[PDB]
RNA sequence: GUUGGGCACUCUAAGUUGACUGCCGGUGACAAACCGGAGGAAGGUGGGGAUGACGUCAAAUCAUCAUGCCCCUUAUGAUUUGGGCUACACACGUGCUACAAUGGACAAUACAAAGGGCAGCGAAACCGCGAGGUCAAGCAAAUCCCAUAAAGUUGUUCUCAGUUCGGAUUGUAGUCUGCAACUCGACUACAUGAAGCUGGAAUCGCUAGUAAUCGUAGAUCAGCAUGCUACGGUGAAUACGUUC
RNA sequence: AGGAGGUAAAAAUGGUAAAAA
């Protein structure tokens, strides 16, 4: 049962950013959720000078995971490796699902700094990648070999 | 709600005007409850039915525009326990 | 500033803080607005003095809170004199209106009061 | 003088296409196709023929009612993709692979009884 | 139970409409006037009549009965008297015509109340759908089911029995499967009787 | 009491919001189509003997 | 000119009674357009299968009606009659609107 | 597209062509069949529907109808008027509207499918702040009418506040259907401004034009739809492996 | 192929009595 296909994006002919906009996208409306995701790179190049795509590839694998748990049997969890398509799965929805929590008043505006801090390595989505190998390497010790 | 003369049922406001003509007695009977009470409706007691029988209703000179079976209750509710 | 006898919200703009008024709601806020000719996008913070005696002499035309608590109670009280439907009701402290009492009538019923059997 | 046309249905909206040579500028409803749809991502997937066949000297002019705005604009590709193949018979393999010569066949699904959708079901109870 | 008409389902398939008529206005009591004639005449006829069928135009109502003993319907004395009591009734003409057929006991209306008069004489149940299976199969039925249901021998509890022979396909739409249903009044009740007859 | 209902809904009442209707063949005053004048288990046997003019079950 | 609309509820007995009118019109000569099909006017009944429980059980029963419109210009005397004379089989009407 | 012309395009609805594991490769007991590939609008019973084997539950209905037996018959049958089926300390099932900024309000502007209409559908104009009122064009329907589709898009504005969020509750003044809206109808206008800041233990639906959301139509019906039945717009995320 | 020793702890209860060759 296969994933079909995603066409790129006008401005900037990338296959993520398009998965993006399906993931901001809420209640089925595609207008809000454009808008939201290509205005909040015109604030990213305000503050960072830099490209928006340029701080986007950097941002995205500093949430990105490579080893995860899973439950299984009394209670165990065993760190298995991660698809190159979950890891862009489990990446842009931690960036998108922590940056409603983030406390400002717009999400036009919550979306451009979250972006912003996990390109410098820190945040919210970033240290729900650091939980996700710390527990992962508690107890890697038993399940590998079972 | 309507813009036409308060409802009129025929043979209600017969026997008021055939009150005014020498002394207002107490008691006339009537199973018009959608009947609107008129400014000459006052000071006759009338005998609405409620329902197991007729109960006694004055009108006073605060009851124009009402409905002649408003002031009786046709369902009796007592307490739950008390 | 104050108007009408009532403390007016001052940073809010005139055609909502007249709302606070009781007895002025979003239309007749507008309709004083419209006739006494003051631009409806002003703050009340920078209003002058003589827009705020044009804007209140005006108002006191349209009934002040301090008839309407008299005047909407004293409709209340002359329905429970005449001991009709709904003056009952106003007593029992049970919708007016003809809701069904099976389940909700819960904004005059209040809090609840569970048991079984 | 040579016009190829090509019609093309998507979800209960049909088109009518007559392309003209000149400047690849894409006319709808006589009327500019930047008012006509709200989202120029629209635009990248109808002027997607243009992209794999490699060729241009284009002006398309199409008719199209019925639908919304996605069908009414997803379907203009489909006679895009006809009418380019009125011209050179050779351009079908580049169309085939792209898959912009077949036609979805998804149109919307029956509210069956019992359900208050084609697909969904009310919410169960004590069992 | 779980089961449809098999009549039914195929209707606008492989059978036809028993009415044929339009009407544009008047179309509930242009009915339901149409449907006293019918039940006039299956009162009244004891000749034994499959189809009531009905076409309907202007000032006018073909009756094409369908019978197994024409000579009853038909009689002269016996018709236009009946036609004397069609045209009192619904103020109207009527035009009757009398249609025979041959294999009784390959008509499903016939062979259910058959069975049903039958029962009404108190014979054994199992035995008279025994001689309507074998009667049929010889006449040149591919297959036929019946069933008897109620109280069967007088008992104080209810059961059915059913018995077949050949092929009786009901799912198939495009086999045509005739059907009936008629009723034995015993002074034990009531008593369903159901005849299944596939011949092709 | 299903014989004096039908009898008393035939002859014209005082008032002409009274006027109910009911089956033709039952005499069943709810489920009712005023198309036909005939109630939904009176049209569901009709429909399967073939007996009014075009009808048969939809599967679109 | 002269307008026949058919209606019935069969896509045969309306097919064939659409044939059969246009060959009379043909004996008169010509000038008669041919059979142009008018969009259905079918109704949907759905009504509960049970009778007294079970309100998600239905059955959908379905009412059709076809349409054909066929135009006759230049009337000429034996023309009238004609058509007029021909029984067409009962279900299906006549409209003529000269 | 309104009138001269045109049946090219679309559309309408009748008749036909088509999809079958029918070709190519490989594995296979050379068999059944599976994994691919070509052509092709569509590919592996294409998508959905209709269709429910023998039997199980003394499952539901005697109030659709029909009926064995039992009871009533100066009433358990019949008539009218008023009342109740709408009560209310509470407990449960199914839904609707919310708690806001992916938003609220005010302007301009965009694109549907289905179905209904004879004393029925009410065009335009004028009148009313609105629900509506007067006068009535056309229309038994690919023609006229219900009927501006809404979410959407472009703009101004509000600024995290139980508020310019929510619209329950109550007062006054109305409109309409009807013999008549007190018990006990729908809607409008003004004033009123309740709980509510994403919901404990537990629990439900859903694999693609689906979930979610946004309007529209019909039956019943004088008047009354958060229900039911149908229709289209925008339109995802995920399936590693199991079935412990 | 054959022999031998063992299982990721847990988890109660539910009157009486009949149908039909
Ligand atoms: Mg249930
Ligand atoms: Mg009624
Ligand atoms: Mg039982
Ligand atoms: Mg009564
Ligand atoms: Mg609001
Ligand atoms: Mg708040
Ligand atoms: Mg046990």
């Amino acid at each position: 049962v296969p994933k079909r296909d995603v066409l790129p994006d006008p401005i900037h002919n990338s296959k993520l950013v398009t998965k993006l906009i399906n993931k901001i996208m809420l209640d089925g409306k595609r207008g809000t959720a454009q808008r939201i995701l290509y205005s909040a790179f015109d604030l990213v190049e305000q503050r960072s000078g830099r490209d928006a795509l340029e701080v986007f590839e950097e941002a995205i694998n500093n949430i990105m995971p490579v080893l995860e748990v899973k439950a299984r049997r009394s209670n165990y969890q065993v760190p298995v490796e991660v698809r190159p398509e979950r890891r862009t799965t489990l990446g842009l929805r931690w960036l998108v699902n922590y940056a409603r929590l983030r406390g400002e008043k717009t999400m036009e505006d919550r979306l451009a700094n979250e972006i912003l801090d996990a390109a410098n390595n820190t945040g919210g989505a970033v240290k729900k990648r650091e939980d996700t190998h710390k527990m992962a390497e508690a107890n890697k010790a038993f399940a590998h070999y079972r | 709600s309507i813009k036409k003369g308060p409802f009129v049922d025929e043979h209600l406001m017969k026997k008021v005007e055939a009150q005014e003509g020498s002394e207002k007695k107490q008691v006339i009977k009537t199973w018009s409850r959608r009947s609107t009470i008129f400014p000459n409706f006052i000071g006759h007691t009338f005998a609405v039915y409620d329902g197991r029988k007729h109960v006694p209703v004055y009108v006073t000179e605060d009851m124009v525009g009402h409905k002649l079976g408003e002031f009786a209750p046709t369902r009796t509710f007592k307490g739950h326990v008390a | 500033a104050r108007i009408a006898g009532v403390d007016i919200p001052r940073e809010k703009r005139v055609v909502i803080s007249l709302t606070y008024i009781y007895g002025i709601g979003t239309s007749t806020a507008q309709k004083i607005l419209e006739e006494a000719n003051v631009s409806a996008d002003t703050r009340v913070k920078d209003l002058t003095d003589d827009e705020l005696g044009r804007i209140r002499e005006v108002v006191d035309g349209y009934k002040v809170e301090g008839d309407l608590r008299r005047e909407t109670n004293l409709n209340i009280k002359r329905l429970m004199e005449i001991s009709s439907y709904r003056g009952i009701r106003h007593r029992r402290g049970l919708p007016v209106r003809g809701q069904k009492t099976k389940n909700n009538a819960r904004t005059r019923k209040g809090p609840v009061k569970t048991v079984a059997n | 003088q040579v016009e190829y046309r090509g019609t093309g249905r998507r979800k209960n909206s049909v088109a009518r296409v007559r392309l003209v040579p000149g400047e690849g500028n894409i006319t709808v409803n006589n009327r500019d196709v930047r008012e006509y749809l709200p989202f120029e991502s629209l635009i990248l997937d109808l002027n997607q023929p243009f992209d794999v066949t490699e060729t241009g000297n284009y002006d398309v002019l199409v008719n199209v009612h019925g639908g919304g705005f996605t069908g009414q604009a997803q379907a203009i590709r489909h006679g895009i993709a006809r009418a380019l193949l009125e011209a050179d018979p050779e351009y079908r393999g580049s169309l085939k692979r792209a898959g912009l010569l077949t036609r979805d066949p998804r149109m919307k699904e029956r509210k069956k009884p019992g359900l208050k959708a084609a697909r969904r079901s009310p919410q169960f109870s004590k069992r | 139970g779980q089961k449809i008409n098999p009549i039914g389902l195929r209707v606008g398939i492989i059978r036809d409409w028993e009415a044929k008529w339009y009407a544009e206005k008047d179309f509930a009591s242009l009915l339901h006037e149409d449907l006293k004639i019918r039940k006039f005449i299956d009162n009244e006829l004891e000749a034994s009549v499959s189809h009531v069928e009905i076409e309907r135009a202007a000032n006018r109502i073909n009756i094409a009965i369908h019978t197994g003993k024409p000579g009853m319907v038909i009689g002269g004395s016996e018709i236009e008297k009946l036609r004397n009591k069609l045209n009192a009734l619904t103020d109207k003409k009527v035009h009757i015509n009398v249609i025979e057929i041959k294999k009784v006991d390959l008509d499903a209306r016939l062979v259910a109340e058959n069975i049903a008069r039958q029962l009404e004489n108190r014979a054994s149940f199992r035995r008279v759908q025994k001689q309507a299976i074998t009667r049929a199969m010889k006449l040149g039925a591919k297959g036929i089911k019946t069933q008897v249901s109620g109280r069967l021998g007088g008992a104080d509890i209810a059961r059915a029995e059913q018995y077949s022979e050949g092929t009786v396909p009901l799912h198939t739409l495009r086999a045509d499967i005739d059907y009936a249903h008629a009723e034995a009044d015993t002074t034990y009740g009531k008593l369903g009787v159901k005849v299944w007859i596939y011949r092709g | 009491k299903g014989d004096y209902e039908a009898l008393r809904k035939l002859p014209r009442d005082s008032s002409p919001t009274r006027l109910t209707r009911r089956c033709k063949v039952t005499g069943r005053p709810r489920g009712v189509l005023r198309k036909f004048e005939m109630s939904r288990i009176a049209f569901r046997e009709h429909a399967h003997k073939g007996q009014i003019p075009g009808v048969k079950k939809s599967s679109w | 000119k002269i307008r026949i609309r058919l209606k019935a509820y069969d896509h045969r007995v309306i097919d064939q009674s659409a044939e059969k009118i246009v060959e009379t019109a043909k004996r008169s000569g010509a000038d008669v357009s041919g059979p142009i099909p008018l969009p259905t006017e079918k109704s949907v009944y759905t009504i509960i299968r049970a009778v007294h429980k079970y309100k998600d059980s239905r059955e959908q029963f379905e009412q059709r009606t076809h349409k054909r419109l066929i135009d006759i210009v230049n009337p000429t005397p034996k023309t009238v009659d004609a058509l007029m004379g021909l029984n067409l089989p009962s279900g299906v009407d006549i409209e003529i609107k000269l």
